[PDB]
């Protein structure tokens, strides 16, 4: 378990400029040159040493949860009627009696019912 | 000087394709660092010094309160045995 | 230590599963010394495979090396090169299916030049890929301080 | 063409620079 | 609410702010069950609120 | 035979807040080592060769 | 040590100061907030605020921010601000010029809710217009500039003299008193705080059992901080229509 | 780098896997929690779970401790279990002796939710009267040695020998597998991770847009933690009565 630790010492630095294994090296390099007859400084001789495609999840299934809040953007046919239950107070009546999904996940639900109910292409009475 | 042999030592280490201006490339940086060196030393002393007058001030303003404090029981006292 | 060159090619990239190889290749032991994920042009795709300017099937590989975006790794272990060989195992995506059926191409490839990886072959080889890729990590100063070469190596730079 | 041994020397430091952390690395496992 | 008085004009508009705004449940009309009310301007903080026949202030 | 010098030069010199730059470097490996910080260049700084004034 | 403020804590602990946000819009912060962090480049994005408009549609306020960097004695933060007015699409807060923030600043009252507008001011009679958003940025960056809160020694600075966390942060030992907090501007190490601030212009209450402590600015009111110390977290929050309470000497 | 699991957070992660309480319980805990904490002297005390019983009064379950060390090569959490049925006032969940262990596990149904009454078991016909306390805790030790989710690496060993908080975890470099995280028990080190588990007795989904990940229990369906990534937040919750899943091979 040496060469482990050599091997992890040599890990290259996207952010600094090398690894720390250089960093020591350009270090010790230094102070073999530098030759500190009364004493030096592990800090501040370190900090002179120092100062001498993204990849992104895809957005497909969030921004397919976010387009159900507000208005759809039109570049429009009327929405179809549909019948429904009161979804906001069936998420309060359940958070208050401790089941179901919660009260942010009954807003989200609500928004999803009406994107369904309110579809031209899917002439609905009712959802639930 | 120091510089061409230190060069000459990186563009033998680091074995570039265009040794020259890598080599120029090095110079350049170095003669930067040898400013921003003597740039930080200033830094370092001057925010030190800035350090220590702030905690000089601190001490002399208790300094103060202490002997006017005790002026104050000086002649509180003194006036007990008159 | 021995240092290799990797490679998780677009056919890999794009089934989503770069993750998961790079983990199995750290629960390996070996250690990634670096990642990059880039997108190879032709031209360097073509000096990259340069050795293989008269090969019958050179185009189709090269096109297929910029169909999209590549993980460029370089991995070390003690006795690197040809574990990481033992790891991706053989070349044809049927001949590794049927000996090593837990191999890594046999896992991840689909095709004789879909099989999502590509490996170093000896040192000298693995050294140039990755001065090809990371010209920035220094490789053996020691060995290249010969003290007769440098002056050799001055004339050249004069 | 005296800058060549000089430049020989520096390479010859930094070797000596690289096998040193090595020993200091081979000390730190064990401590 | 209607008659009552509204601020003095400020600096950069003519018009005197109104003595209470709406508030919206929603950022769509569309949607159903919406609650709604008003808020006062000249005391900062006071609501009132209706959804059916169920109010507050 | 240069490595034998520049060791004995090493735990020869004494830090400023301590003794034999050799022996600090060498406790800062290990503790570098015993857990491998996050961004292990930037904690050499920030966390081993100094402490931050609001650690306890 | 937490490494950025949470919406959700934020909102938790401000909600009796009466800083609160619609559930619509919670719902649609969740997630708007990471697209939008996302597809900036940006390291930090978070809720700043909320200003009441006339017509009913309050302008959210979020600010993101990348690395911030010492710079003339001051930690300077390159923030980058986005507005919104239903929580799910945000909008870019362009900067303004310094002649007109004089003249914005000159505007007063709650705002009108219509991003289109554009106010008039008169001067020697050369007429300006001054469009909404212009005033809205700077009402957010008079704040901004004011409050900026965050607890002392947090932060620390790097061998590139950046400004990152300090993941050795222990808390504030007093969290009661305005020693403990400071502005995010100031560097660490400074000794500066907002007990050098104007004496009278913060209240801080402190719950020494649960451990939190809200301070309040009293200058700006509106602003809202909180500091939780079994936990370690914090955050801040501005709702109101952002005019500066210039009375203040006549009210405490 | 979170110090202690925020009952906030977790109820709002996993709530979408319908771990809920009630509104009340919900105000009653923030009350209580603290006050619970304070009162018997210990560092953490966490919502541990809820029991449904067959009267509706369910069984809220807090956990605590004070610290945790290195015993026998396994990391021993010297915990304290308090219950409530109203969220207000806890009371003491007493250890169980061994050889009611057995008896209390051959006890199925869901609980009564009377804390009073005793169940009755027959052996050689001698008959037993074990307490419905007994059977909760007894529950309530099989499912926390079964799953008591933290990440990998997130805990560390300090000098003395102890379990703390490692205050530079950087986070799990794939939160999707199972490799990540580990049971509480097992020490920094070890190697030992939920991977060297029963396979298939957990499952994990991660949105890796938003960089949430939830582990779900199978042989006790019920236990749900979640970890975050962008805020390093983690933290577990269990609500159901308490049964093992013993037909799990037949499920899968």
């Amino acid at each position: 378990s040496v060469a482990q630790a050599l091997a992890y010492l040599q890990v290259h630095s996207p952010q600094d400029g090398t690894s720390m294994y250089d960093h020591l090296v350009k270090l010790v390099s230094k102070v073999l040159e530098d030759q500190p007859k009364n004493a030096v400084d592990l800090l501040e001789t370190s900090l002179l040493v120092k100062k001498s495609i993204p990849v992104a999840p895809d957005a497909t299934q969030t921004q397919a949860a976010v387009s159900i809040f507000g208005d759809p953007e039109l570049p429009a046919d009327p929405p179809n009627e549909f019948e429904a239950e009161n979804m906001l107070g069936a998420a309060a009546v359940l958070d208050c009696l401790g089941v179901g999904l919660g009260r942010e996940l009954g807003v989200n639900i609500a928004l999803a019912a009406k994107r369904i109910g309110e579809d031209p292409k899917l002439a609905v009475r009712s959802v639930r | 000087g120091e510089a061409l042999a230190r060069g000459c030592a990186a563009a033998i280490s680091a074995q570039p394709n265009d040794p020259v201006e890598y080599l120029g490339l090095w110079l350049l940086k170095y003669v930067k660092n040898a400013e921003v060196e003597g740039n930080f030393y200033r830094e370092r002393q001057q925010d030190l010094q800035k350090k220590k007058d702030r905690l000089v001030k601190e001490a002399q303003s208790e300094q103060a309160a202490k002997s006017v404090a005790l002026t104050r029981k000086e002649a509180a006292d003194a006036l007990a045995l008159v | 230590l021995e240092k290799t060159f990797a490679l998780i090619k677009p056919d890999a990239v794009r089934a989503g599963k770069a993750q998961e190889i790079m983990q199995l290749i750290e629960l390996n032991g070996f250690t990634i010394i670096a990642k990059q994920k880039l997108q190879l042009t032709r031209a360097r795709a073509e000096e990259f495979y340069g050795e293989h300017k008269g090969k019958e099937f050179f185009p189709k590989l090269v096109n297929f090396m910029t169909s999209g975006p590549i993980w460029a790794l370089v991995l070390a272990k003690p006795g690197a090169i040809l574990a990481w060989r033992a790891l991706m195992g053989p070349t044809n995506v049927f001949k590794a299916r049927a000996e090593q059926p837990k191999c890594l191409r046999a896992l991840y490839g689909t095709d004789g030049t879909q099989n999502a990886t590509h490996g170093s072959d000896s040192p000298i080889s693995a050294a140039r890929e990755i001065k090809f890729f990371f010209p920035t990590l220094s490789g053996d100063p020691t060995i290249y301080a010969e003290p007769t070469a440098a002056a050799e190596y001055i004339t050249k730079r004069i | 063409p005296w800058l060549k041994e000089q430049a020989i020397g520096y390479l010859a430091r930094g070797v000596v620079a690289r096998r040193v952390v090595d020993k200091l690395v081979e000390d730190a496992a064990a401590a | 609410l209607d008659t009552d008085a509204p601020l003095p004009a400020a600096t950069g508009d003519k018009v005197p702010p109104p003595a209470w705004s709406p508030v919206f449940a929603s950022a769509s009309v569309t949607t159903r069950n919406q609650v709604a009310g008003v808020r006062s301007n000249r005391w900062p903080g006071a609501v009132c609120a209706c959804a059916g026949r169920h109010f507050t202030s | 035979a240069d490595v034998g010098q520049a060791l004995a030069f090493l735990q020869q010199v004494k830090t400023t807040q301590g003794a034999s730059i050799y022996e600090g470097l060498k406790a800062a490996l290990a503790k570098v080592l015993e857990d491998r910080p996050v961004n292990a260049v930037e904690a050499l700084e920030t966390s081993v060769l100094s402490t931050p004034p609001a650690a306890n | 040590v937490q490494l950025e403020p949470n919406i959700t804590l934020v909102l938790k602990h401000l909600a009796s100061c009466g800083a609160v946000v619609s559930a619509e819009q919670q719902a649609a912060l969740d997630h708007s907030i990471p697209i939008k962090r996302i597809e900036a480049g940006l390291r930090s994005l978070t809720l700043w605020g909320r200003l009441t408009t006339l017509n009913g549609k309050d302008y959210l306020v979020a600010e993101g921010y990348n690395v911030a960097s010492s710079k003339e004695g001051a930690a300077v933060y390159e923030t980058k601000y986005f507005y919104s007015q239903d929580g799910a699409r945000w909008s870019d807060l362009q900067p303004v010029d310094s002649e007109t923030a004089t003249r914005c600043a000159r505007i007063k009252g709650m705002l009108s809710g219509d991003p289109a507008k554009n106010y008039e001011l008169e001067e020697k009679p050369l007429v300006f217009q001054i469009p909404e958003l212009a005033v809205l940025r700077c009402r957010v960056d008079a704040i901004a500039t004011a409050t900026s809160v965050i607890p002392t020694d947090s932060t620390i600075l790097n061998a590139a003299s950046q400004v990152v966390p300090n993941r050795l942060f222990a808390g504030a030992a007093y969290p009661e008193k305005l020693e403990s907090y400071q502005h995010r501007f100031s560097l660490p190490g400074s000794g500066v705080t907002l007990s050098q601030d104007l004496r009278g212009t913060w209240a801080v209450q402190y719950d020494a059992f649960k451990g939190v402590a809200q301070v309040r600015s009293l200058l700006f009111p509106g602003y809202f901080f909180y500091y939780a110390a079994n936990e370690l977290t914090w955050g801040s929050l501005y709702v109101g229509d952002g005019l500066r309470n210039n009375d203040l000497i006549f009210m405490l």
